[PDB]
């Protein structure tokens, strides 16, 4: 998972190899947004909150910052619709979003 | 934790020992039983291993007794309310502070309770693999910007103990007329910069 | 008049022998006084010994600085238990009756164990058995089997509070507590016949003397005033314990001199006990740490010994020894093996002390008129007296017409003189050798190039230690134990470890090949840059075709060995071996056949040396190489170390001088392969990846065989890796098939001067498959290495096995996973270092002690013998062939040799 964030050959050589390590030249760092306007936006995306229901095994766990916020279903729909309106400039492009069919 | 014998335990840093997980559950608000183990999920597997981890429970602790029993744990005070209040401080300022430390912080903490433990069953279960700690999703890393909060963090909370100090004593001896006849000065008079300046340049 | 300590003996000090060693009895608890100055009957008196300055001692006479300081003693009012022998006193008690005082023991119990005592003495461990085991089975006892009294139990309280458990006349258990004169009491009475089964020496400590009755007082010079920044005489913790001691000794002897009560006395007897444990012991276990003037715990007689830098664990250590120099190291070969260049200014600094005698004493003086500037100058001279006086540039004209037998001179180091060399990290004996100074200009540690491999060092920025030897017993050992002559052969393995390395194999095979001539000005120019002797060239060998005449490389070469040097070998250059064969018939069926035959079946993979003549073969690593350098040993172990010596520093410049003149390179063209080869290759690799894809076919279908050993995944990777490494191997093969010997590399690979066959077939041919700890590439994302392989994807391509060879470049992917394999060797590398380390250190620490006797055995330091016949045969790894007491077969071969010639 280092590719394209760490350089896989520049290393001090001894007790610090490894350990030690330098950016990329693509590599770029995020810094943080409000994270109660994201909250606003995935609630108004349709994410029923944990406080109304409970999860289900046909339903999608929802986790913002790694914390679980509510339920949904058909969370490909969901990822999808966040990707297209992050690239449409409707939201910043600090937002990244993944999903796991497992 | 779930132990060899598939009983469930949580790990609260100022606690010195490990507490069954329900007593947990039940001293967040969470009493009903099958309120504690729809927190979890509606798996038969898990659910049967929650119905193991509450006999195990054995209905000791329901409503209540069980903050007087963490109070036992986190040196007890000897009296009701100092070990009420030891128990809830814990429970509140230690039990992921993440979520809030308000009292009512609690009912939420429950469910992040719930769905840790539910991690650790499927774990157990081999319904999903290990974390891989090296994968970066996993990591983060502390630019300048945070290092420089926390560093002024505590520097403004030393300069705070000093302020409160100063005004304290220039007070208790110099009396009442001095303070409210001018209050700007006796503000102003107070600051000594030199503890944050150095402490932030010294670190 | 100077002896040496043989052994040391511990033992407990009787207070007879306190009161005798003693000199002044400490009654008054007086400091420095204001005057700074000794008061009588003080702590530091002048009988003690003196360290402030301007006074005499009282007892020796010496002035601070010469007087070493005498002891002193207290008398004690009340017997004072010996914290440290507090365990050993309750012990003792809980098996002795309390009437009697002898050992509650049947006397065929004590015949047994006196015996077993007597067997196991030495081990230290079994006899601490036995001990405990004593002392179990008599505390167990309840009647004494002597005095049949009964023997109340004996309760111990740390640290010093010793309980008898009685019963009333109503039964019940009540702790008496012992007082130290009652334990003295019980103590004298145990005979001396008990005391080695009870784990004492009837002579050096009685178990009276454990309970204190004399405190004895260290020097001043032990328990010296630091003083102060102000001037403030800082006095020492033990200079203040006992100013406590002495005070609270008083205190006591006034009370119970005045007829005080007993509670009093108690309070002051434990008061005085208490300050004694904290004197000897401030961090005792259930003692409260005495606190200082400042409030920290006092460093007392225990902490001044249990210190990592104390007396114990500081006194070996590593700090600047005198006269040494460290610099990095340049290499060059015009030097012999046992010299070293140093550079002028080193020189100048590193003197060494000469004596001047009668058959030096004009060199003496034109180095002391030199002055400490001119090279050839000293630094220091020091009269018969004992004075010294730097020569500078006043007195230079001077102290040399006054300069004769008697005096010493501090000359500078000139050529000749002996000089160790030292390289760190120091593993194995030869890291240290004896070196002979040879200045040169310049400022690096010149070494020649032979002497690289047992140094293990390599000429990109290593720095190396030379230490001078001062005294003459120094420098005899150096010369004769530690010089590079004589550690040509390796003590490890029994064969040599000095030899030629990069250069002098691959010149060797150069001058030594098969259709190798030479013309008469490079013969005559080679063998005057060699350094050997001749006055006349041989015979031509062949002419060239305009007339003038040409010598082969074999006839030069033979010009170096010996006149009677005889053997015959494979070397590593043997690929057709039906030659060999042929060769090996003839030389077997006659033992000397005529040099005409052999010319005819000659072959440059057989060596072959008749009286000193090569007649067939070349030169390649096992001729002189680090290792199995078949000539070098032959000569080491038949003509001793100065012809081995000679030999190897001429045969270094013969064959540096044919390789500088004949030209040796290396270009991009020397891994190019033609195109039937390279085809070769491609349908190789295809056919791997096919098998590879079929494998993991039958894995998915579910057509597969699990091995008992391995899972499902296991048993395919398995597979997966047999496949890929044998690919690797055939492609490999392939290229060394397609590359001729006429190449440089292939020489510089074949003959084993550097690299291998796998660099080539790596730079050529194909890289291979890349693995972390034995395995196959498996750690990145869900599934998968890298983010552009399909998720769930086992082919030979997408895990780690890499197509390109380095001359045909590597795809970005293939570069992630070569750095994947080049990271986890550096981290090895990295850790094994640490690793080893540890373990060598560990045995060293074990193994330290054993030594050979003057009659063969070898003993542990303790006094068993670990070995009869060192070896089991008394043969020096150093003087063994390879491993073998004596090679018989060459012995047969050399005399049978020798006398039928
Ligand atoms: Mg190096
Ligand atoms: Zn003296
Ligand atoms: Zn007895």
């Amino acid at each position: 998972t280092h590719w394209g964030r760490i350089c896989p050959t520049e290393t001090p050589e001894g007790p610090n190899c490894g350990l030690v390590k330098n950016l990329a030249l693509m590599a770029q760092i995020t810094t943080a947004v409000p994270e109660e306007e994201i909250r606003e936006y995935l609630m108004s995306l349709g994410i029923v909150p944990i406080e109304v229901r409970r999860p289900d095994p046909t339903l999608w766990r929802v986790y913002l910052n790694g914390v679980l916020i509510g339920t949904i279903e058909d969370g490909k729909a969901l990822v999808q619709r966040i990707r297209q309106d992050r690239r449409s400039g409707k939201i910043s492009d600090v937002i990244n979003v993944a999903y796991y069919e497992d | 934790e779930r132990r060899k014998d598939g009983i469930l335990y949580v790990d609260i840093p100022n606690v010195p020992k490990p507490v069954k997980f329900v007593y947990v559950m039940r001293a967040l608000g969470l009493e009903r039983d099958k309120d504690i183990v729809e927190a979890v999920g509606n798996d038969p597997e898990v659910q049967q291993i929650m119905f193991d981890n509450l006999e195990d429970a054995s209905d000791i602790t329901t409503q209540q007794e069980a903050l007087e029993f963490i109070g036992k744990l986190v040196a007890p005070g000897q009296a009701r309310e100092y070990r009420l209040k030891r128990a809830e401080y814990v429970i509140d300022n230690n039990l992921l502070p993440h979520m809030g430390v308000s009292p009512e912080d609690r009912i939420k903490k429950a469910y992040y309770l719930g769905m840790m433990a539910l991690k650790v069953i499927e774990l157990s279960l081999g319904r999903r693999p290990e974390d891989d700690k090296d994968h970066y999703a996993n990591k983060r890393l502390r630019l300048a910007g945070d290092l420089l909060k926390d560093l002024f963090r505590v520097a403004f909370s030393q300069l705070v103990k000093d302020i409160q100090y100063q005004m304290t004593k220039t007070y208790q001896r110099k009396g009442d007329k001095y303070t409210f006849g001018n209050i700007h000065r006796f503000i102003r008079n107070s600051i000594r910069p030199d503890v944050l300046t150095e402490r932030i340049e010294h670190a | 008049m100077k002896k040496v300590i043989g052994s040391i003996e511990f033992g407990i000090l009787s207070p007879q022998e306190i009161r005798k060693m003693s000199a002044v009895e400490v009654t008054v608890p007086d400091t420095y006084d204001d005057d700074g100055y000794p008061i009588e009957g003080g702590v530091m008196d002048k009988r003690m010994g003196v360290i402030d300055p301007g006074l005499r001692c009282e007892t020796c006479g010496g002035r601070a600085g010469e007087c070493p300081g005498h002891f002193g003693h207290i008398e004690l009012a009340r017997p004072v238990i010996h914290v440290g022998f507090a365990k050993t006193i309750y012990r003792i008690l809980e098996s002795t009756c309390r009437e009697c005082g002898r050992i509650k023991l049947t006397d065929e119990e004590i015949e047994e164990y006196m015996k077993k005592i007597e067997l196991a003495r030495n081990r230290r461990s079994e006899f601490n058995e036995i001990i405990k085991e004593i002392h179990k089975k008599a505390k167990e006892r309840m009647v004494c089997p002597h005095c049949g009294a009964p023997q109340y139990p004996i309760k111990f309280e740390k640290p010093t509070i010793y309980w008898e458990i009685r019963k009333d006349e109503q039964g019940n258990e009540y702790r008496h507590r012992l007082m130290p004169t009652e334990v003295r009491d019980w103590l004298e009475k145990i005979p001396d016949k008990d005391l080695p089964l009870l784990g004492l020496d009837p002579e050096k400590s009685r178990p009276e003397w454990m309970v204190l009755t004399v405190l004895p007082v260290p020097p001043v010079t032990a328990r010296p005033s630091i003083t102060l920044e102000t001037g403030i005489r800082a006095e020492d913790d033990l200079t203040h314990k006992l100013v406590d001691i002495i005070r609270i000794n008083n205190r006591l002897k006034q009370n119970i001199e005045a007829g005080a009560p007993q509670l009093i006395i108690e309070d002051l007897w434990d008061l005085l006990q208490y300050h004694v444990t904290t004197y000897i012991n401030n961090e005792a276990p259930g003692v409260p740490p005495a606190k200082h003037k400042s409030g920290r715990p006092l460093k007392t007689l225990a902490q001044r010994l249990k210190g990592k830098e104390g007396r114990f664990r500081g006194n070996l250590s590593g700090k600047r020894v005198n006269f040494s120099a460290r610099t990095v190291i340049s290499p060059d070969p015009m030097i012999s093996i046992n010299e070293v260049g140093v550079p002028v200014e080193v020189a100048m600094e590193l003197t060494v002390p000469e004596k001047v005698t009668e058959f030096n004493i004009e060199r003496l003086r034109k180095m002391v008129l030199n002055g400490p500037d001119k090279y050839p100058g000293a630094n220091y001279v020091i009269d018969p007296e004992g004075r010294r006086r730097r020569i500078m540039d006043s007195n230079k004209e001077t102290l040399a017409n006054q300069l004769d037998i008697g005096w010493t001179v501090e000359r500078h180091l000139m050529d000749g003189d002996i000089v160790l060399f030292n390289r760190q990290p120091s593993l194995h004996r030869m890291s240290i050798m004896a070196h002979r100074v040879r200045v040169m200009p310049y400022r690096t540690f010149r070494l020649n190039l032979a002497v690289c491999p047992p140094y293990n060092a390599d000429f990109d920025g290593d720095e190396m230690n030379l230490h001078v030897p001062q005294t003459e017993e120094a420098q005899a050992e150096a010369r004769i134990l530690m010089e590079v002559q004589n550690h040509i052969i390796s003590p490890r393995y029994g064969g040599p470890i000095i030899g030629g390395i990069q250069d002098h194999i691959s010149g060797g095979y150069l001058l030594t090949r098969e259709g190798a001539y030479f013309t008469r000005d490079e013969v005559e120019q080679m063998l005057m840059f060699a350094g050997v002797d001749i006055t006349e060239l041989p015979e031509p060998d062949k002419y060239d075709e305009n007339g003038n005449p040409l010598w082969s490389g074999k006839t030069i070469f033979s010009l170096l060995l010996p006149e009677d040097l005889t053997v015959w070998y494979r070397n590593k250059l043997c690929d057709e071996p039906e030659r060999c064969e042929a060769l090996e018939k003839l030389i077997e069926e006659k033992l000397m056949p005529d040099p005409e035959e052999v010319r005819k079946l000659a072959y440059d993979g057989f060596v072959y040396i008749q009286n000193g003549k090569l007649l067939s073969g070349a030169i390649d690593k096992k001729a002189y190489g680090r290792e199995d350098g078949i000539i070098l040993d032959l000569i080491v172990r038949e003509y001793g170390v100065e012809r081995a010596r000679q030999f190897l520093d001429q045969v270094t410049k013969l064959t540096i001088w044919v390789i500088t003149h004949k030209g040796f390179t290396t270009g991009i063209d020397d891994e190019d392969l033609p195109e039937e080869a390279r085809d070769r290759i491609r349908e190789i690799i295809r056919e791997a990846e096919e098998r590879v894809n079929k494998l993991i076919e039958a894995y998915k279908r579910g057509e597969l065989e699990p091995l008992p050993g391995k899972s499902l995944e296991d048993t395919l990777e398995s597979l997966i890796m047999a496949v890929l490494a044998e690919a690797r191997d055939n492609a490999g093969a392939v290229a060394e098939k397609y590359l001729g010997m006429d190449n440089h590399t292939v020489i510089m690979a074949k003959t084993g001067a550097r690299g291998k066959i796998l660099n080539i077939t790596q730079m050529a041919a194909l890289l291979g498959q890349q693995s972390i700890r034995g395995k196959r590439l498996y750690r990145g994302f869900r599934g998968r290495v890298l983010s552009h392989f399909k998720p769930g994807d086992l082919g030979a391509r997408a895990k780690g096995f890499v197509v390109n060879s380095y001359k045909s470049g590597l795809t970005p992917q293939e570069y992630f996973f070569h750095a994947m394999g080049g990271r986890e060797g550096l981290v090895d590398t990295a850790v094994r270092t640490a690793q080893s380390g540890y373990m060598q250190r560990r045995l060293i620490n074990a193994l330290q002690d054993l030594k050979v006797e003057y009659d063969g055995t070898v003993r542990s330091p303790e006094g068993i013998i670990v070995q009869f016949k060192y070896g089991e045969d008394g043969v020096d790894p150093m003087k063994s062939w390879r491993g073998k007491t004596v090679d018989v077969d060459r012995i047969i071969v050399r005399t049978l040799l020798k006398m039928r010639g």
